[PDB]
RNA sequence: GUUUGACCUCAAAUCAGGUAGGAGUACCCGCUGAAAAGCGGAGGAAAAGAAACCAACCGGGAUUGCCUUAGUAACGGCGAGUGAAGCGGCAAAAGCUCAAAUUUGAAAUCUGGUACCUUCGGUGCCCGAGUUGUAAUUUGGAGAGGG
């Protein structure tokens, strides 16, 4: 398939072709507003690395953010923006030095198609909603920091747990 | 002395509606005849009267609305099911009985066995 | 209009600029004549539309309904291939005899690599004008990408002068000038 | 500050849990059999212990693929690696005993 | 032991498949 | 600054794929999913549920007068 | 006056020059509400009203939000 | 051909169907933050969770929680004091899904409308969506093709 094309020719970001596409299509976006809908992902093997499927309920944003992340943010104005979608994921494109841009894929859990097709109805569950709001997303969780390794230690909320493991006092009915 | 409820169901709707006329003319007079009583008891029937002839009336009209919505794959919101927040939402039985044809042929091939241990 | 504007000013925008040599290699494309007989063969391999298909299906099917059981003969569907990955899955075989390669992509990155790797495979590519009349050609709205690999005998012949037209058309006219940075003229 | 005044409860309740799951597992146990497993760290090596789960290569060993000995109850461990030939063995021994002792319905 | 028995017959038992 | 790119590797040319994938059975035969799909229609049509076409064109001249 | 009857709250702190109630919060959307006023918010939360809706909830709940009748 | 049409984009709909808000907020999760307050977001739990792990052993084996490790290691005008974790015992135990090579001998996929039917749906027909990839199969513990 062509996919390992587009991924092999992603890595070479600088080669002149690619920042070519990057420099026509920042000034492209910048005449468009902060938030809008792009029709299609513009690195589509990034987007199916992350999870997008071509079909209805599948909703592609196109954020600007100017220079928390930038990537959480610019998933919380979407996850603000569109209420009714569930943010799925999202991935950088291209920057300026005035802003960033990223590129969200958003799932409705109201189309028939994401409430049937069992792979994707987990996230019509209420306990997904605003997955960017709880910092359950991939820029979420890596922010947050949550993985396994003597790298990983009590950092920031882990802090405040481990702060409340030193603020609370454990007594038994039978005192030891 | 009052109106029965499946008296009411038998009639049809103009003459629940001239029974509603009659019921209201009927107030009207007794307004007239309770502004000179101190304790009149039939207003107080008279009212539950006109309640229940808007029960009946009400109740033919939706269920008449109810029976020429009934072959479509929709309803008014307010014939609908009332249940609470989210009832209305995020699955149906089939949305959630709803699997994947792999595992559906996993299931197949493997499913839970019964079995007994120490035998 | 904000879109009017802004399409207007796009075109303009790249034409300014120098494009690298790996683009421009569209729009340096098939001429007139050359384009209507490569149409003129593709449409002697429409694939099948889903009415057709749909409808052999239901003329087969209520013959085994009847059973009536007629034979078990077909050849092969033989038809033009559409799919991008698949197009791409038809090279790396070889199996593609005939590649033909919209100009006009708007994530164009889907489709550079094609000339090239049509060019190292030794498969005789050509770059058309407008993914829409692949569509048409293919019963989709755009199809970007049309591979061609089985061909009857009463086309082989028509198929190997157009393989040679094409590339005395295509691979002689536009190879060196293929290399050079185009555009970058202010508009 | 926080006290167990419901460690007498939760034990009832658990119990409670170690009643109506039971209920719904009728015949079967409510564990799942688990391995025999040598622990680490030289304080304990001479320690012998419960596992989590056998290998796939021990249940090949056993007789049986280990996607079916999920529905049998066999608890199994891909990341496990077995490396000592007793614990195989014994591991061996108590797969084959719990052959013996189940009858499962059609 | 009887039950088990009991239970070993079922389980014993054959089930009437088809072919 | 800017120069035409340079062919190394396109000038080479491959007399042979890149894998070894072995051909698979159903491009050989004719097609399976297809048969499934006609005796799907069968299963139908023997309910009932599917109308042969020359039945219905039957009906079509019937009921158009 | 420095405050009207607020239409949202009724409490008389709609502040005039200020256009809005010290009190509730009207027009904004979302009421005040102060957690070191724990004694304000127990003056104003559910329960104080008639809960015209929320009364009659859990015993529905009880019943498994049952339709029809059984006349019997 | 000054015509006609494919697209593509962008608008408009008292078009059809849906959905967001607010309250509460004990528990949970994020953001901000002093001498906590605040903000945002959920649920009956939430979070986390199936190793780019821990170890150095006769190795262990998702996450979670309890007892112990332990007031130890470590940190700290090594002052005030701050303050873990591996292992072990227990409770509970459950594992799975994508994204990479073609179905190319037939997009096999689905929303919607309509007609019926046994209606948390089913069947038929028709619009659409979709090859700039929806299905089946495969997630390393391999797996696939065949025989
Ligand atoms: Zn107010």
């Amino acid at each position: 398939g062509a996919y390992k094309y587009l991924e092999e020719l992603q890595r070479k970001k600088q080669s002149d072709v690619l920042r070519f596409l990057q420099r026509v299509r920042v000034w492209e976006y910048r005449q468009k507003n902060v938030i809008h809908r792009a029709a299609r992902p513009t690195r589509p093997d990034k987007a199916r690395r992350l999870g997008y499927k071509a079909k209805q309920g599948f909703v592609i944003y196109r954020v600007r953010v100017r220079r928390r992340s930038l990537r959480a943010t610019a998933e919380e104005r979407v996850g603000r923006r569109a209420a009714n979608l569930r943010v799925l994921n999202s991935y950088w494109v291209n920057q300026d030095s005035t802003y960033k841009y990223f590129e969200v894929i958003l799932v409705d859990p109201q189309h028939k198609a994401i409430r049937r097709d069992a792979r994707y109805n987990w996230i019509c569950d209420p306990v997904h909603k605003h997955r960017e709001a709880r910092g359950l997303t991939a820029t979420g969780k890596k922010s947050r920091g949550i993985n396994k390794g003597h790298k990983f230690n009590n950092t920031k909320a882990g802090r405040r747990k481990t702060w409340k493991r030193q603020n609370t006092l454990s007594l038994w009915r039978y005192r030891k | 002395a009052g109106v029965k409820a499946y008296e009411l169901r038998t009639k049809s709707k103009e003459q629940l509606a001239s029974q509603l006329v009659d019921l209201k003319k009927e107030l009207a007079e007794l307004k007239v005849q309770k502004l000179s009583r101190p304790s009149l008891p039939k207003i107080k029937t008279v009212r539950k009267s006109i309640a229940c002839v808007l029960t009946v009336i009400n109740e033919q009209q939706r269920e008449a609305v109810r029976q020429l919505y009934k072959g479509k794959k929709y309803q008014p919101k307010d014939l609908r099911a009332k249940k609470t927040r989210a009832l209305r939402r995020a699955l149906t039985k089939f949305e959630a009985s709803q699997v994947t044809e792999k595992q559906r042929k996993k299931q197949i091939a493997f499913p839970q066995r019964k079995y007994a241990i120490k035998a | 209009p904000e879109y009017v504007r802004v399409q207007r000013q796009k075109k303009i925008l790249s034409i300014r600029l120098k494009v690298p040599p790996t683009i421009a290699q569209f729009q340096y494309t098939l001429d007139r004549n050359t384009a209507a007989e490569t149409f003129k063969l593709f449409n002697k391999y429409r694939p099948e539309t889903a009415a057709e298909k749909k409808e052999r299906l239901t003329k087969e099917a209520a013959a085994v309904a009847e059973g009536k059981s007629k034979q078990d003969a077909s050849p092969k569907p033989y038809a033009v291939k559409y799919g991008l990955n698949h197009v791409v899955a038809l090279i790396e075989n070889k199996k593609a005899k005939l590649v033909l390669i919209a100009n006009d992509v708007d994530p164009i990155e889907l489709v550079v690599f094609l000339p090239a790797l049509c060019k190292k495979m030794g498969v005789p590519y050509a770059i058309v004008k407008g993914k829409a009349r692949l569509g048409t050609l293919v019963n989709q709205k755009t199809s970007a990408v049309a591979a061609l690999t089985e061909v009857r005998a009463e086309d082989e012949a028509a198929l190997a002068k157009l393989v040679s037209t094409i590339d005395a058309n295509f691979a002689d006219k536009y190879d060196e000038v293929k290399k050079h940075w185009g555009g970058g003229i202010l508009g | 500050v926080k006290v167990h005044f419901d460690q007498a409860g939760k034990k009832v309740s658990r119990r409670n849990a170690r009643a109506t799951r039971a209920a719904k597992i009728a015949p079967r146990p409510l564990d799942l059999l688990r391995p025999v497993v040598r622990a680490p760290t030289v304080k304990y090596n001479r320690k012998v212990r419960a596992g989590r789960g056998f290998t796939l290569a021990e249940v090949k060993a056993a007789g049986l693929t280990a996607a079916y000995a999920r529905t049998i109850g066999i608890a199994v461990d891909h990341r496990r690696q077995n490396r000592n030939q007793e614990i195989f063995d014994a591991n061996v021994q108590r797969l084959k005993e719990y052959q013996s002792k189940i009858i499962v319905f059609p | 032991t009887e039950v088990v028995k009991k239970l070993e017959e079922l389980a014993s038992r054959p089930v009437i498949r088809k072919e | 600054p800017y120069e035409p790119l340079i062919d190394w590797f396109t000038r080479h040319e491959e007399v042979m794929p890149l894998t070894a994938v072995p051909e698979p059975k159903r491009r050989f035969v004719p097609s399976k999913n297809e048969a499934k799909r006609v005796m799907k229609i069968v299963r139908a049509i023997r309910e009932g549920r599917i109308i042969p076409p020359k039945k219905l064109k039957e009906m079509k001249x019937x009921x158009x007068x | 006056k420095s405050h009207t009857l607020c239409n949202r709250c009724g409490r008389r702190s709609f502040h005039v020059q200020k256009k809005t109630c010290s009190s509730c919060g009207y027009p904004a959307a979302k009421t005040r509400s102060y957690n070191w006023g724990a004694k304000a918010k127990r003056r104003h939360t559910t329960g104080t009203g008639r809960m015209r809706y929320l009364k009659h909830v859990s015993r529905r709940f009880k019943n498994g939000f049952q339709t029809g009748s059984a006349s019997k």
